[PDB]
């Protein structure tokens, strides 16, 4: 039987933060992957 | 007309086509 290989999922992760001098509540943003892996 | 996962991410650009028509 064929198989394909199909690299893991993987990318960058950026942090959505307004300057801590207004608030520290943050949201992280997971670049280039679905909302399942996560 | 005008026409891999070795942690080369192509990030997206911030205007996509659509609003660069606009
Ligand atoms: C930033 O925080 C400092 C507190 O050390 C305060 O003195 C300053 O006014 C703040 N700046 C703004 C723009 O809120
Ligand atoms: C994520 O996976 C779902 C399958 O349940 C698919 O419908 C969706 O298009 C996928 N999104 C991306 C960005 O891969």
């Amino acid at each position: 039987e064929i198989l394909d290989i199909t690299p893991c999922s993987f990318g960058g992760v950026s942090v959505i933060t307004p300057g801590t001098n207004t608030s520290n509540q943050v949201a992280v943003l997971y670049q280039d992957v679905n909302c399942t892996e996560v | 007309k005008v026409t891999k996962f070795n942690g080369l991410t192509v990030l997206p650009p911030l205007l996509t086509d659509e609003m660069i028509a606009q």
